């Protein structure tokens, strides 16, 4: 499988929908 | 758009993650319900896309 080595931040991103049950 | 959203669907952070062929999600291997340990052979789907009963 295509497993990349990303390195995002730690503060948040996007919130389209609400909490998941 | 390349290499999914480049974020673990369980941490929302980075690191080495595996991109799903069924959706734009990546996983920290062990972050998966079932841990890969050794990345799949070719294609691969995440738990959800896997529930669909397809695999690879
Ligand atoms: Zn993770
Ligand atoms: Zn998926």
């Amino acid at each position: 499988a295509r497993t990349k080595q990303t390195a995002r931040k730690s503060t948040g991103g996007k919130a389209p929908r609400k909490q998941l049950c | 758009g390349s290499k999914n959203e480049d974020e673990c669907a369980v941490c929302r952070d980075g690191g080495e993650l595996i991109c799903c062929d069924g959706c734009p999600r990546a996983f920290h291997l062990a972050c998966l319900s079932p841990p890969l340990r050794e990345i799949p052979s070719g294609t691969w789907r995440c738990s959800s896309c896997l529930q669909a009963t397809v695999q690879e």
